[PDB]
RNA sequence: GCGGGGUUGAGCAGCCUGGUAGCUCGUCGGGCUGAAAACCCGAAGAUCGUCGGUUCAAAUCCGGCCCCCGCAACCA
RNA sequence: UUCUUCUAA
RNA sequence: UGCCUGGCGGCCGUAGCGCGGUGGUCCCACCUGACCCCAUGCCGAACUCAGAAGUGAAACGCCGUAGCGCCGAUGGUAGUGUGGGGUCUCCCCAUGCGAGAGUAGGGAACUGCCAGGCAU
RNA sequence: CGUCGUAGUCCGGAUUGGAGUCUGCAACUCGACUCCAUGAAGUCGGAAUCGCUAGUAAUCGUGGAUCAGAAUGCCACGGUG
RNA sequence: UCCUCCUAAAGAGUAACGGAGGAGCACGAAGGUUGGCUAAUCCUGGUCGGACAUCAGGAGGUUAGUGCAAUGGCAUAAGCCAGCUUGACUGCGAGCGUGACGGCGCGAGCAGGUGCGAAAGCAGGUCAUAGUGAUCCGGUGGUUCUGAAUGGAAGGGCCAUC
RNA sequence: CCGACUUACCAACCCGAUGCAAACUGCGAAUACCGGAGAAUGUUAUCACGGGAGACACACGGCGGGUGCUAACGUCCGUC
């Protein structure tokens, strides 16, 4: 589960999520699976659909993980009411816009990583796509 | 320099073995006899001696004939 | 180095100077020379100048970088400003030691007629 | 709060004087300032007394 | 919890903007540090506080070889 | 000055040959000398400083400049500001005096002297070395003392290279091996 | 939920406003004894619960945690 | 003054 | 008037670094000497003084150079005031404003007053 | 008789390096001795404990057995006492 | 109760048992002024000396420093040394800031007297913002202002202060 | 003692590429706010002083947010 070693505060606002993305273009890899919905990736969603691209490859080629889950989520406990401080913090998410790249992999047939990349997505909960290097 | 702080320094006459007189300005007041002077230590002659390995084989040889 | 430290050492009464509206002298001293300017308020026109660099002034002297030439380039400065009507000035030392021949230039316009 | 207050009396035969702190422990010889006394109108030598 | 606290607002900030005539002693900005700088007949408070000298309108202006800003009261 | 004498009319010639310089202003120098001594065990007592200097100022003629911590370590138990040792700077005629006592006759009274390193010219010419024990100067009086002491020379010259200070020594014979 | 504690093998001091690790029993080595106890002599050992921070420097100060011991979890 | 105990045939 | 230099500004990196080159009649720099004026919590290093033997090595100035720093459109994109709309955690339409980053490109500053030197 | 003059010493001799002699087919493991150099610990010993009643203890040398060589052990011997 | 940052929506202000930290002092120099100076870290070399003392060179360019929290400042340094000193002055204060108010804050200049500086000048505490308590009652010093027939006195007032 | 080397091991700095930030900023809007000038318009709409109040339990909806679960006809602010 990825998840940041230090960090310089231990909560944080909710903030919102509207604006599109920055990872646009496959940098790294060749092929790519890219955000089209908006939401949130947790620290466990990230975590299963690398297992589940990693085994669809056995362990053949390189897979990059473009996204990090870096803010803190936080829950009131069960039968906790509304006042008496923020909750605690429980799990880590990553805020996905429209267009990020979620992962990147080389190495492969363009038919292997649509397979693999189709079993990655079936663990994500926003809409995704398949994209390709681009010249340019 | 300033006036009072520094101990006094005087020119004096350094003689050694070898017969080098030679005068320096030191804090000595009195005058001085040296032992070995830069003109007479064995650092150009008697350390080249001074490593003396020897040999193993020419020990050997020394020691009888056959 | 020694040129640049000597005018960090120089610009925190020029800048108080600025804002005082002072019309202001501004001696500058080399091992050989010694030199001298009345500067307008504004920073950016002088009114008169004097040293040991003109001809006039050094044929007088024997050295050129010594506390009688520099006396001598003070009394020339000060003559200069008072026959254009410069009477109220403010010594700037220009990051040197008030000393010497900066001391003795100073010293000499005082004394010629300069009012510091 | 160790730094305890006192008073500096007038050493002009006026009894005007100045209020101030120090810190006894550290400092056990007694103040002693040139200070302006408003009565005489002159800057007088004022001297530590107790502020009692 | 542990997080109740805050101090009170310090009301800083610039009291009086660019181009706007002020008597003699007006404040023009209050500020913690020299954010701003004083200029021509503008003095610089105990607490780093701008006020005018004189009376005039104020002129915004970034002086200098650190592209400082400067704030002067232009004559009126 | 005797040795400034040596230098200004053979050593000058010297080096303008075996290294073909524009001017005579390119040439190497020596410019100060350094006399450190070290002495992290005067947290104890000042008394131990106070005669370390007493014997420092005794080996180059000099008042000794006495250093203090830059700042406050842990590992020496010291805090930014203890008196922690002294120097003393050596430059002028004062300089070479020193230098010429310092290699025609401390150096030769080295207990097994066998030679300096060529190995020490900090990568820009100024050479530094460092002495075991301070009756290799005839200035002290071995029975008045009674603690050995050490300190470290350090000549700073002016040499660009770190060969061109290794050769300007080597002009005044200095015993490298 | 709130307090207190965590220190040689064991049980406890010192934890004090940060520069400095103690006792008892146990353990080791002798001695005495026919031999084992008791006794006598001489010994030694601690990353001070963990994890961050403050500091020149933390067993110590601060924060978070873990374990343990208390206290309270009431009114319909 | 106190001063205990020792299996195997 | 030209060239070169010194001083004081304006301006505040298109003005800064780097790299290569170059300057000593004057100027400047290093430099020579220091009992003194003065100075070192030691040291004539600095500061200061008396000077002018040497050198432009360093420094500084100047010239060249796109390794940088810096500057930087146009178009687009993000945002957003008002009004309207939708599938309303977020977007769209009309209209007004319009970045940042990046791209093309620019770029080895410009200028005032005074003084000195050498020429014209 | 001279010398050291209270010190780790002109006390103490370990350790180690170099050079040797002798024994013995043969001295590396693993001999003894010599020479030159080296100069540890040790400054009278905790609890405890041993021997000894007169030529005794204490101390000082001497010899033998075994044995090519190889004792501070063992067995004898006298001196001082 | 008070200070600092965020929330706070680019003036001010802005709530929650919202997110994070501090204060209830210190300083007779850690104030004033004049003069001077410029860090952290790393690299190499060097007696003891070692990851780390001090010394000499170089890179670096404030990543340091600020009596203490945070933020904003700070090279003309507000950072760091030394000399002389008491402006940590008294009476005032145009004009503004900030509050419902009590209050709090900034302030050129003026009068007196002073310190430093050759001089221009600077100084009415400290880089700034925390370090605090109304009124009553009472204490102390000063002051003829008042003094119950009158002269005093007591007591009160005013000024300083607890 | 010095190490010798190699190894499906980790890794500072630095370099290149790539993200994120309420308490990051070498950038930086729209609006808002302050000041000035100018018309047109508005029953002075503005300010000062005085007489009398009421009110200090708000609600939902839009937008910008904290909190909650971007749960609530929830809660707490800004603005309409
Ligand atoms: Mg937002
Ligand atoms: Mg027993
Ligand atoms: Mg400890
Ligand atoms: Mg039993
Ligand atoms: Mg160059
Ligand atoms: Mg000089
Ligand atoms: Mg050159
Ligand atoms: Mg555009
Ligand atoms: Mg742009
Ligand atoms: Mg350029
Ligand atoms: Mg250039
Ligand atoms: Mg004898
Ligand atoms: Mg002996
Ligand atoms: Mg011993
Ligand atoms: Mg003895
Ligand atoms: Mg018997
Ligand atoms: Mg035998
Ligand atoms: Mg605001
Ligand atoms: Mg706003
Ligand atoms: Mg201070
Ligand atoms: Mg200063
Ligand atoms: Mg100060
Ligand atoms: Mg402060
Ligand atoms: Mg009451
Ligand atoms: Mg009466
Ligand atoms: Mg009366
Ligand atoms: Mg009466
Ligand atoms: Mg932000
Ligand atoms: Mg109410
Ligand atoms: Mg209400
Ligand atoms: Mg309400
Ligand atoms: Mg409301
Ligand atoms: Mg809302
Ligand atoms: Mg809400
Ligand atoms: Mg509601
Ligand atoms: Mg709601
Ligand atoms: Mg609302
Ligand atoms: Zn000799």
């Amino acid at each position: 589960m990825l998840q940041p070693k230090r960090t310089k505060f231990r909560k944080m606002h909710k903030g919102r999520n509207r604006g599109l993305a920055q990872g646009t273009d496959v940098s790294f890899g060749s092929f790519g699976l890219k955000a089209v919905g908006r939401g949130r990736l947790t620290a466990r969603q990230i975590e299963a659909a690398r297992r589940a691209m990693t085994r669809a490859v056995k362990r053949q080629g390189k897979i990059w993980i473009r996204v990090f889950p870096d803010k803190p989520i936080t829950e009131k406990p069960l039968a906790v009411r509304m006042g008496k401080g923020k909750g605690n913090v429980e799990y880590w998410v990553a805020l996905i816009q429209p267009g990020k790249v979620l992962y990147e992999m080389d190495g492969v047939p363009e038919e292997l990583a649509r397979e693999a990349f189709k079993l990655a997505a079936a663990k994500l909960p926003i809409k995704t796509t398949f994209v390709t290097k681009t010249v340019m | 320099m300033k006036k009072d702080i520094h101990p006094k320094y005087e020119e004096i006459t350094a003689s050694c073995s070898c017969g080098n007189v030679m005068k320096i300005r030191s804090t000595v007041g009195h005058d001085l006899n040296l032992d070995v002077c830069s003109k007479c230590h064995p650092f150009f002659t008697g350390k080249q001696r001074d490593v003396a390995t020897g040999g193993r084989v020419d020990r050997f040889n020394k020691r009888f004939n056959i | 180095d020694k040129k640049s430290a000597r005018i960090r050492r120089a610009t925190r009464a020029r800048r108080k100077l600025q804002e005082l509206g002072a019309t202001r002298l501004v001696v500058h001293r080399t091992p050989r020379h010694i030199y001298a300017q009345v500067i307008a308020p504004n920073g950016s026109e002088v009114l008169v100048a004097a040293s040991t660099v003109e001809k006039a002034i050094a044929e007088q002297l024997k050295y050129t970088g010594n506390k009688d030439a520099a006396a001598a380039v003070g009394k020339a400065v000060a003559e200069r400003a008072l026959e254009k009507g410069i009477k109220d000035v403010s010594f700037d030392r220009s990051g040197f030691q008030y000393h010497g021949r900066v001391q003795a230039l100073a010293d000499a316009a005082r004394e010629a007629g300069l009012q510091f | 709060g160790i730094r305890e207050k006192i008073k500096l009396v007038s050493s002009a035969g006026t009894g005007h004087f100045y209020t101030t702190t120090k810190n006894k422990r550290t400092k056990p010889e007694k103040l002693e300032l040139k200070k302006f006394d408003p009565v005489v109108r002159q800057h007088v030598i004022y001297k530590e007394a107790k502020i009692k | 919890t542990r997080n109740g606290r805050d101090s009170e607002a310090k009301r800083l900030g610039v009291k009086r903007f660019g181009g706007e005539s002020v008597l003699a002693g007006s404040i023009i900005v209050r500020q913690r540090g020299t954010k701003f700088h004083a200029g021509a007949n503008v003095g610089c408070g105990r607490d780093h506080t701008l006020f005018a000298k004189a009376d005039g309108k104020v002129k915004f202006e970034v002086k200098g070889p650190k592209n400082r800003k400067f704030i002067s009261i232009e004559a009126e | 000055a005797k040795l400034h004498d040596y230098y200004k009319d053979e050593v000058v010639k010297k080096l303008m040959t075996e290294f073909n310089y524009n001017s005579v202003m390119q040439v190497p120098r020596v410019e100060k000398i350094t006399l450190n001594m070290g002495v992290g065990e005067a947290i104890a007592d000042k008394k131990l400083l106070d005669n370390a200097a007493a014997d420092l100022a005794a080996i180059s003629g000099q008042k000794p400049l006495i250093t203090k911590a830059r700042k406050s370590v842990a590992g020496f138990k010291i805090r930014q500001g203890y008196p922690i040792g002294c120097k003393v700077t050596l430059r002028g005629e004062r300089m070479w005096e020193f230098f010429e006592r310092l290699i025609t006759i401390a150096v030769p009274r080295i207990r097994d002297f066998r030679g300096l390193s060529a190995k020490s010219f900090d990568g820009r010419g100024n050479y530094s070395m460092g002495v075991r024990e301070q009756i290799i100067f005839p200035e002290i009086d071995y029975d008045k003392v009674d603690r050995v002491r050490g300190l470290d020379i350090t000549i700073t010259t002016t040499a660009k290279s770190d060969e061109e200070g290794r050769a300007l020594l080597a002009a005044f014979d200095f015993p490298f091996r």
